[PDB]
RNA sequence: AAUAGCUUCUUAGGAGAAUGACGUAGCAUGCUACGC
RNA sequence: GCGUAGCAUGCUACGUCAUUCUCCUAAGAAGCUA
């Protein structure tokens, strides 16, 4: 603001004019002195109102800069965060009986369920009671969905190891069910 | 999109299009680039364009920034202000931007063509974000290059190797070259399918090339070859990484005494535990290779990697290499590529042994203890970055001999370069020497070792075997009887006519030539094959006949000179005016008139 | 950012910029800590400085709250109010603060420079809260001493573990032992750059010294170390819990008969679950840590906690507990410090056996039944701070002697302070008694106790196992090599040559020194390891071999010569200067010659 | 740690309107110095 | 009768400042209903 031309000629115009009111001349010149002064602040109305423009309106810009780059950025990274859990999630899939059986289908076309229910290689039974315990997956092998699995690890609710001896009729209470069971493929 | 600037290393979200590879520059450091060429474009995270349709005006110069959006100095709204002001132009950052002056060597990498040997030394002598942004650049313009280049016919398609492609109309014909790896393809009408990749090679003759593929899926007479290309991969890693010494080996485990033969190697093995990373220089005919899988058996509980540039190369190198190792080994580069055949040993992708053979170019992320790269006197900026990007190991060394020649690099035509100006290590390698010197030559005559070592050479390699029958013929060049822009040097060739005869033991020796017409000529009227040093570096022969060309600086390259000396079993024979060479080589010089 | 008045205990929002911790300061508190005192720099929750630019009227006393803003008085706002003003210093709670006279001992901990006996001798008297504010303030004010002294650089390179050192000229230099630690910067110009932690050590000659660093790093010319630093956390947990008594046992379970060996203290073994803390006087060699593993054996299950201050004492007593207890029992004392090695045998962290045997620095915050700490009379109030702090468990038994040897203090120079003052529970083993005692001492030579009867104590020590042959040889002291201000009299040494063969029988001797210095010479020229009087304090051995040094104070102390002959069993030689220590020592002393 | 609708409160911004005051220009009227 | 000038007053336009109002946007905290 005050670096503006108009500045420095109101400023010195008011002195001059306070000088020659000091030197008590005839009105005229107050005449004068009034109308420097007047356009000189009009003027400077305009400049200062310009500058109070300018301030919001480059602020305005900058901080619409600083949102773009943020949504640039999180953006590249969450593309990055999903293809990396794609191809991580895809080296995983068993590819051979996969292969073979979706080659075996006569047109590409299987249902989604049969999917894991004829190429996974794990089977996590979970058991609310003794009695369907009992009737579903008892011993050390059992059979379902047309095929023979053996179980390899009994984990309670806990989080907690459980001896295949430990779950008995009698031993039915002290054991925080459900049990999660999990098996393998065999 | 935000950044750092190349020079200030401040954040910034500057760039300039009108630079191939828009690099990020702080507000006051494009200020000075912008202010002073004729890069007169630049781009923040958006374009600074005038937002008027019809408003094509592209320089900020002539630009305020208005109500959300910028304009031209026409359609500007009344409250706008230039966004060039106080040696800034308007983006991130503006009060943090540091900044400096060095914008000189900038404007100079930003203003080059790649064609003089100026601008080559300069951009292998300058800062090292300088460095690597000269490496993309001038990679870039040498892929366009390429890329400018079109299409070539097939005429008729002789054999499995041998052809009559004719080239594209009122194109500069690509040279019968190795390096350009040719694309095919054949149009079905409807859905032209890429026939693979082909390499050629001049022949016995012309028209007829000899080629190899990639793939027996056989080449037709309305196939057409282009070579192959990609996209310039931006990089990170530096060149080289800084010096580190050690008081005592980090980490490496070292074999007890087995091979004892290879003591004269172990007392630098135990300098590579010594060190971090350094360089060796094993002159054609050494114990490199040798050095090397001996040092792999020395240090046999340590994953190592071994790299050069050509599939040539590589195999030369895993060739020797396969013997002292057990087996139990990977060298594994190239699934679907390759237009010669390369390695026939093992998996594709399981990084499996500890040893692994590749090229630079071809590498995966693999991690390892000590990668040594060969084959140094050829590779350049690029390489070495690639290199420090994809394998971060405790040890490295550079093999290899700049006495050798460097690469094509067609753009190259007003002067020539400097091995001390070739990369970064080869600098090295001649401003401090390669800090390890390996003796000495075996295969060589002694006479072409130490007769050759008083060039380039400080007379420091030996070898055996010194006969027989060596001398230099110097013939009075003739005129430069050139059919094609290179010259047929027959009056040369005019000293063979009576020689195909008084040598008797010398029917399959090898004549060699650095004009490619100066083979072929040659070939029309042959007696047994050829092959210049550029299919050389990688064979080796018994007898060869060397036929110099026109007096000009090429033929008295001693650089060219010693690799086309060096390979050779018993003889050589040198020809040409030779008023000064023939005093640094000491044998019993004879003329062409005398037949002793 | 509130807090408590570390006088008033109120809610404050102010602190002292210039003294050393910054303590919260009710507001009358805070206008007393600045009216009489030089500090001035007062930070509230935004700092008091006036933010007039380029202002810098920096006591408070000078400034005025304007609107929003604090100024000074010419660049004041036009209205606003004066700061301090009848004897308060307007803070948050202003009204709510009481306020208190103890503001001249303040005063005194927070100007003084601590080099008298007068800080220790208050802050060991002194309000519980201000006593943990001066430990915590005295030890800042000793690591900020410690910044004092100067670098280290290299000056010639010879080996990887002999290099000669450069002290900067005109500094204090750091005491060559394994209790100083340096970084290692290289400046190269351009990467001033940190190589690794490093530790000394002066070898048979200078200036060349043997050395470890964390890195195998290699050592050049452009290398120094540099000391590395260390803070000061604030502590809140009280040192001595208030004392509690009961009519009966609880928490702990007594036992029937078992370990009849331990007879004697069972009448004492109820007393210390009776009440909740307790403490045992144990005059030197005397049945302690005994009684303590019968406690431990009294209670079983009982979860037991012991600690000490010196890493020599923790040992010997987690041996002596490996000796007699089911092992289940783990000593996690440190992992990778000590640079003094100590136990291999379990766990550092898992915060499951029951006999937790650890040491200050590395205390968990776990809870247990009983905890003990040992040897009072080094720890300070800080210290045990931190051991009540970090732990808690039901009852507490404290053991030590007062008549032991104290901290160093580096800074206390002048003056001397007496046992009772070494710290609050020391204090309170000087009170109207130790509570607790038991006296007789028969891990020595009978007649050297007897000889410590005559000596500070008055005459009521017994024992067995007086016989025999001990002596004390008045060599004269030769001249003191001290390269550290720790004495080193090799010509002492110099008669240690007579006694290197003439003993038969008497080679696995531990020998003494006052000095650390006198002790790494005898580590320099070996016969057997040594250990210093630190070390010490907590261990008997058969023989005692002690070459004493010139008649300086630190030597002639008799408290450290009776923590040095108490650790005999057997045998024990002396050779000091004594000019009249000879004649309270009663025993056969010999010449140099006269060895049969 | 969902979809949707309503309502109380607080801040910032914009827009608009009213009001009052200051200053510049122009329009109208009057009084008067001067000139013809 | 005219103009220059000055003063005073009314009117219009513009450009500043303050008060209020109105609405719209944005952002945030809390509640209720299906
Ligand atoms: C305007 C207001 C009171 C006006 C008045 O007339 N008071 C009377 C004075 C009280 N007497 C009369 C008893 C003496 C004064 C008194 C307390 C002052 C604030 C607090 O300190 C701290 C707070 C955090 C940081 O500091 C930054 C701002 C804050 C808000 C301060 C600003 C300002 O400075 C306050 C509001
Ligand atoms: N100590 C040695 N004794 C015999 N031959 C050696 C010795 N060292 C190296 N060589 C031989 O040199 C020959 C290969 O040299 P080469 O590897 O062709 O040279 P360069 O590797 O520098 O290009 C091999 O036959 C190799 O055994
Ligand atoms: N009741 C006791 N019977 C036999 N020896 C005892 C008895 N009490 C303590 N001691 C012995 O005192 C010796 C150790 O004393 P020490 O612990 O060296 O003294 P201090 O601990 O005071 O420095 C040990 O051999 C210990 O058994
Ligand atoms: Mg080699
Ligand atoms: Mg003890
Ligand atoms: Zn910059
Ligand atoms: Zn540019
Ligand atoms: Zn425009
Ligand atoms: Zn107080
Ligand atoms: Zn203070
Ligand atoms: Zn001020």
């Amino acid at each position: 603001f005050s670096s503006l031309p108009s500045y420095a000629a109101f400023a010195t115009a008011q002195e001059a004019y306070e000088q020659a009111v000091a030197n008590g001349d005839s009105e005229v010149v107050l005449k004068k002195l009034k109308k420097s002064l007047n356009v000189a602040k009009s003027e400077f109305d305009r400049d200062a109102a310009m500058q109070r423009k300018l301030e919001k309106m480059a602020d305005q810009a900058m901080t619409q800069m600083y949102k773009q780059a943020r949504s640039e950025d999180k953006r590249a990274k969450v593309t990055s965060a999903m293809q990396t859990m794609l191809f991580t999630m895809l080296r995983k899939l068993d590819n051979d009986a996969l292969n073979n059986i979706i080659n075996n289908a006569r047109d590409g076309c299987v249902p989604l369920n049969i999917i894991p229910l004829t190429t996974a290689a794990k089977l996590m039974v979970v058991i609310p009671d003794y009695n369907t315990y009992k009737n579903t997956c008892d011993g050390t092998t059992f059979t379902y969905a047309s095929a023979l699995w053996e179980i390899q690890q009994v984990v309670d609710a806990d989080s907690k190891i459980v001896q295949l001896s430990e779950i008995s009729m009698d031993n039915s209470p002290n054991l925080a069910w459900p049990l999660i069971v999990t098996a393998l493929r065999a | 999109a935000v950044g750092a600037c190349v020079l200030c290393n401040s954040q910034t979200s500057l760039r300039c299009g009108a630079c191939i590879r828009r690099p990020f520059l702080c507000c006051k450091c494009c200020y000075d680039h912008v202010i002073s060429t004729s890069h007169k474009l630049v781009l923040s995270v958006n374009p600074y364009v005038c937002n008027a349709p019809g408003c094509d005006v592209t320089d900020v110069t002539q630009l305020y920034l208005g109500g959300m959006s910028y304009y031209c100095k026409s359609h500007k709204p009344p409250i706008s202000f230039p966004l060039c002001a106080n040696g800034q132009v308007f983006g991130l950052y503006k009060n943090t931007c540091v900044g400096s002056d060095n914008v000189t060597d900038f404007n100079a990498i930003a203003t080059c063509d790649w064609t003089n040997a100026g601008d080559y030394i300069l951009a292998n002598t300058c800062t090292e974000r300088l460095k690597l942004f000269a490496a993309e650049t001038l990679k870039a313009t040498e892929e366009t290059f390429k890329l400018s280049y079109g299409i070539a016919t097939v005429r008729e398609v002789l054999s499995d190797r041998e052809l009559h492609l004719s080239w594209e109309v009122g194109k500069p014909r690509p040279p019968l070259n190795r390096n350009y790896v040719f694309t095919g393809y054949r149009v079905t009408k409807n859905s032209k399918v890429q026939i693979g990749e082909y390499t050629f090679e001049k022949g016995d003759y012309g028209d007829a090339v000899v080629y190899r593929g990639t793939t027996t899926y056989k080449l037709n007479v309305g196939d057409y070859f282009v070579l192959t290309s990609h996209t310039v991969m931006p990089l990170s890693a530096p060149t080289l990484v800084p010096q580190e010494h050690y008081v005592r080996i980090t980490g490496l485990y070292p074999t007890l005494n087995i091979s004892d033969e290879f003591s004269s190697n172990v007392a630098n093995y135990q300098k590579v535990g010594m060190q971090k990373y350094s360089t060796l220089q094993g002159p054609p005919g050494t114990g490199k290779s040798h050095f090397a899988i001996g040092l792999a058996l020395y240090y046999p509980s340590a994953r190592i990697v071994y790299t050069a540039c050509s599939h040539a190369a590589v195999d030369a190198l895993c060739e020797k290499a396969l013997k002292y190792l057990p087996i139990d080994k990977c060298s594994r580069i190239i699934p679907a590529r390759a237009r010669v055949e390369c390695f026939d040993k093992f998996k594709v992708n399981s990084t499996l042994e500890q040893y692994v053979f590749c090229t630079v170019n071809a590498l995966p992320e693999t991690t390892a203890d000590i990668v040594v790269f060969d084959e140094i006197s050829m590779a350049t900026n690029y390489d070495l970055s690639v290199v420090n990007a994809r394998l971060r190991a405790k040890h490295y060394v550079y093999i290899g001999d700049p006495a050798q020649l460097p690469a094509p690099r067609t753009l190259l035509t007003k002067g020539t370069l400097e091995p001390e100006y070739f990369n970064s290590v080869c600098r090295l390698m001649k401003t401090i020497g390669p800090d390890m010197f390996l003796g000495t030559c075996r295969r060589c005559p002694a006479e072409i070792v130490d007769t050759v070592s008083a060039l380039v050479y400080d007379n420091k390699l030996k070898a055996h075997k010194d006969k027989s029958a060596q001398c230099f013929k110097m013939f009075y060049k003739g005129v430069i009887t050139h059919d094609v822009s290179s010259a047929i040097n027959r009056p040369q060739i005019g000293v063979v006519r009576e020689f195909l005869t008084r040598n008797p033991a010398w029917r399959k020796a090898v004549f060699i030539s650095p004009y490619n017409s100066q083979n072929a000529v040659a070939s029309k009227i042959l007696g047994l094959p050829t092959q210049t040093v550029d299919s050389s570096q990688g064979s080796e022969y018994d007898y060869v006949i060397f036929t110099q060309t026109t007096e000009t600086a090429h033929s008295c390259n001693v650089n060219r000179f010693n690799v086309a000396i060096t390979r050779a079993k018993v003889g050589i024979l040198c020809i040409m005016s030779d008023r000064d060479l023939y005093d640094k080589l000491q044998f019993t010089s004879l003329e062409i008139p005398r037949r002793n």
